[PDB]
């Protein structure tokens, strides 16, 4: 599941920005 | 107007020429040669986003740190999983300004920490830049709907 969570991460962190 | 491609590549080779000794990763190099980069690293454009970005890289230092070094260590076509990533990100999930910062700044952390290892094979680092590259063509579309790359941080 790397991919994936790594994705979400990212999906995180551009989701606190907003 | 200028394309993510062009914005992107031209952030990795400003953050080149502000980090270590300056010089610039052949991979790079050729890759302003070839896309071909018209759009200056010394662009103001580029000047904001770079600071921007970096304050991005700070604020989530640990997450981009553990993140990239999963990544980078368990890949086995850094190209190919570059747009598996993405996909996640902006095709099964909606694009938004907070989303493309965050993937822009971590792709820019991802050349620096490939580029400023001098142990970083060569076709590593081509691996990673045509996959980070080819990927973030995907945003295009996305902000030119919101009026592009210039106006997405200069007005507000």
């Amino acid at each position: 599941d790397i991919i994936r969570n790594i994705a979400r991460h990212l999906a995180q962190v551009g989701d606190s920005m907003d | 107007a200028y394309s993510t491609r062009e914005i992107l590549l031209a952030l990795c080779i400003r953050d080149s020429r502000v980090h270590g000794n300056g010089t610039l990763h052949p991979v790079l190099e050729l890759a302003a040669r070839e896309t071909p980069l018209r759009l200056s690293p010394e662009d103001t454009v580029v000047l904001r986003y770079h600071v921007l970005l970096e304050e991005i890289i700070e604020r989530n230092s640990e997450t981009f740190t553990e993140t990239w070094n999963r990544f980078i260590t368990h890949t086995e076509h850094v190209d190919l999983d570059f747009n598996s990533v993405f996909l996640e990100i902006f095709h099964r999930g909606d694009p938004s300004l907070g989303r493309a910062l965050a993937w822009m700044a971590w792709c820019m952390h991802a050349c620096r920490t490939l580029c400023c290892n001098q142990s970083t094979p060569y076709y590593v680092v081509d691996l990673s830049v045509r996959g980070m590259l080819e990927a973030s063509e995907g945003l295009d579309g996305w902000i030119h709907q919101q009026g592009g790359w210039s106006t997405l941080i200069e007005d507000n």
